[PDB]
């Protein structure tokens, strides 16, 4: 992994918003994205 | 200064305009080649970003829908005003509303994707959180390069035009997005304005709550400054929790412990900023 | 899998004969650089254009068998050759014919870049000597999507990826204006020989100004220069990128070897030397 | 990775001065003589 040829990054800009004590901040991350897309108010 | 006023065209045009802009996003992760298309059709926009390369993700907008589509899941839709992470929130700012607590800062000019752009930072005032760099075509003010950099000048993500084009009339492509028979609109609560007894007494200028959840209990308080957001949530502390800073490109994960409750700081700030926050939460 | 050197000839055929532009990236450790090349055919004749897209405008020319630089602030001038080097990877002007006895060409299959369904393959030398390539042809218009240049061992050293493209059978007009434009001014036995060379590898030219000989497959080239001095001349070896420069010094001889080359591989052209 | 410029583009002209010029004239002579 040299972050600069890999092309196929992960959790790339048009992956879809999942719905659904490590694992704990994984879904405290993924409720963080779904919340900020349920909230963009522009 | 006129500063301000390129943010607010390079904005406009970017809801404005019939563009297609072929980019690359680069990060500690990689460099993806994506593609966004823009239009306007009956009063409504309309939208595409595209994975270009591998597994076909995409998504798309009409009016205020996001519709998901990934090979091998059941597409959806939500509601939006645009697309998330299709371009940097930057392009999606009311500068207006963050003048009070931002200062638009000019860099000069200079060619980027062979166009003359007006280079221009984005820095908050009390010096609390992430900065942004952006050049801007000085014909189409579209946004050719965005640069999101941490608290010591280092480069956390950039987006980066390699090509594109501006239409002045709506593409056939764009055309049958509006006829696209799209996946149903699902529903998920939006508007809760739940009350809680812990607050954050200490937030960084312009910050404000848009949200606040109960949503194995989690209470959680989004906030947003109208560039970035974070989400301040509180649960009860257990037998083996710890201080935690864990640190994922641009989003933070803050994980502090105090009188028997687990603080947990999720989004786009700096470390220190996070914490800061987290240890003047007032519990009671 | 024969219908991989088909494939390959396929690629190299349309990046001649089409008139098309290629806006793409190109990666190294030293960055990721964002340039446009442009190509096109007039009257039995090719025209192409490979330009720098962000900070100075420097941009590189072709017409005919004529290759003009350009570059603020230095002086235009003109070479003669049959297309524009580092334009493209060389994977691209090579004639896999040439190259079949030592080279094998191995499909790895197909899979999505730049919204094309693209033909994936791995062009490997039979001796296992040198780097490998790995293209990802567009399986419409046959013209490369993506080059990946790879060390022997699996480490990426340099990458090609197309992120916008168009194919047109109607040429550009800034193409036209090139084909009008005025161009900038055009500007041997030795002593020792390499006892060990890649299979495929022949000397193509030679020079001075040290003892230097040019080496190419067809596809990877390098030199191999000789002179007998030494100050602090000593064993040394680096790589700038896909460009290597192995240092050696023995019987009151330096010997560098620079190129395209792995280092192990460099190294042991450098000692086969016969010295006269 | 976030290098927008490298230097030694590829549209650039054709004691660690040695290397750096045998490095120089082996881009030429591959420019000069190229092949086809
Ligand atoms: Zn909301
Ligand atoms: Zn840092
Ligand atoms: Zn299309």
């Amino acid at each position: 992994e040299t972050p600069v040829f890999n092309t196929l990054p992960m959790m790339g800009k048009a992956s879809p918003v999942s719905l659904g004590q490590r694992r704990r901040i994984n879904a405290m991350l993924q409720d963080y994205e779904l919340q900020r897309r349920l909230h963009s108010e522009q | 200064p006129a500063s301000g006023a390129l943010l607010q065209q390079m904005n406009l045009a970017s809801q404005s305009l019939n563009y297609e802009l072929s980019f690359i996003s680069i990060n500690k992760q990689g460099v993806e080649s994506l593609r966004y298309r823009h239009a306007r059709l009956d009063n409504r926009p309309l939208a595409q970003l595209l994975q270009m390369d591998g597994p076909r993700r995409e998504v798309v907008q009409r009016g205020n829908e996001i519709s998901y589509f990934e090979p091998g899941l059941e597409p959806f839709t939500l509601n939006g005003d645009y697309i998330v992470d299709s371009l940097p929130s930057l392009i999606y700012t009311d500068f207006k509303r963050l003048s009070p607590y931002y200062d638009f800062i000019s860099v000069g000019r200079t060619r980027i994707a062979d166009r003359l752009c007006e280079v221009i930072r984005v820095v908050a005032r009390d010096g609390t959180r992430y900065s942004y760099i952006v050049w801007m075509d000085t014909e189409s003010k579209l946004p050719m390069r965005v640069d999101l950099l941490d608290r010591d000048g280092e480069t956390l993500e950039q987006f980066r035009v390699i090509a594109f084009n501006v239409n002045q009339d709506i593409s056939s492509s764009m055309q049958t997005l509006a006829k696209a028979n799209l996946p149903p609109l699902l529903s998920v609560p939006v508007g809760e304005k739940a009350k809680f007894s812990w607050t954050p007494t200490w937030l960084p200028q312009g910050f404000s709550e848009v949200s606040s959840s109960r949503r194995m209990p989690i209470e959680s308080r989004l906030y947003s400054d109208g560039l970035f957001s974070f989400s301040v949530n509180v649960n009860r502390a257990t037998p083996s929790s710890t201080d935690q800073m864990l640190r994922t490109g641009r989003r933070t994960v803050s994980t502090s412990v105090r009188d028997n409750a687990e603080i947990t700081i999720v989004g786009e700030l700096p470390p220190q900023t996070a914490k800061r926050i987290a240890e003047n939460i007032k519990f009671g």
